[PDB]
């Protein structure tokens, strides 16, 4: 449980759509700007889902 | 200032004073005929250790020019975290593209 | 401000007042040396009990900042409706996209 409530959630821009691609859009939480060590959305990217 | 066509000019400071891009050109534009009048005093294979230490340090130069382009090196494996008595340590499988817009 | 290298420092209010994003880097910048001069009064197993109650209370604070992003949560299952003698209690298969433009 200590690494399920442990993630990087960027705030959405006012008037922008939802981020769908982790590769291009930096507001996506699985983007390589957000893939920190010891976290689970990077573990969403280590094990790619 | 190193000169490649002689054995006893290359030192550690002579390799790292030129970067990665310039070392592509000057080694592809050097002299064919090797001089042998005064060789390297630690032998002609001793300078082989002397040059190539400056190459893996030359991408630490390119790591700095792309420190505004790549990411900080996260620990690739577990066991590396300040707190291990309440939280575990992951390690990032660095399949991602080090790429900052 | 809690110190993660001391078990007798972390309370529920120290974790909740710190943000969820600020809780990430504060746990990664702690000390590798674990101090045993002042343990937690409920034991070392009790310090694990105190720390994680502040994280789940911070998920409720995260739902407040994202209340303009999702909607009001509908009742999921049977048996819960105001007027049950003329219409039943509905429940959503929550597979939609909770998103406010």
């Amino acid at each position: 449980y200590a690494t399920l409530q442990n993630m990087v959630v960027p705030e959405i821009a006012p008037g922008e759509e939802c981020p769908s691609d982790p590769v291009t859009d930096p507001a996506h939480p699985l983007h390589p700007a957000n893939l920190v060590a010891n976290t689970v959305k990077r573990m969403f990217h280590n094990g790619r889902v | 200032a190193p000169q490649f066509h002689r054995p006893s000019t290359i030192t550690a400071d002579n390799v790292r004073a030129l970067g990665m891009r310039g070392l592509v050109l000057a080694t592809n534009n050097a002299q064919f005929i090797m001089d042998n009048s005064y060789p390297h005093p630690h032998g002609t294979q001793g300078a082989v250790r002397e040059f190539l230490r400056g190459q893996a340090a030359a991408l630490t130069d390119l790591g700095v020019t792309h420190a505004n382009n790549t990411f900080a090196p996260q620990p690739m494996f577990a066991g590396d975290a300040a707190a291990e008595w309440l939280r575990p340590s992951f390690g990032l499988k660095r399949t991602y593209s080090p790429f900052v817009v």
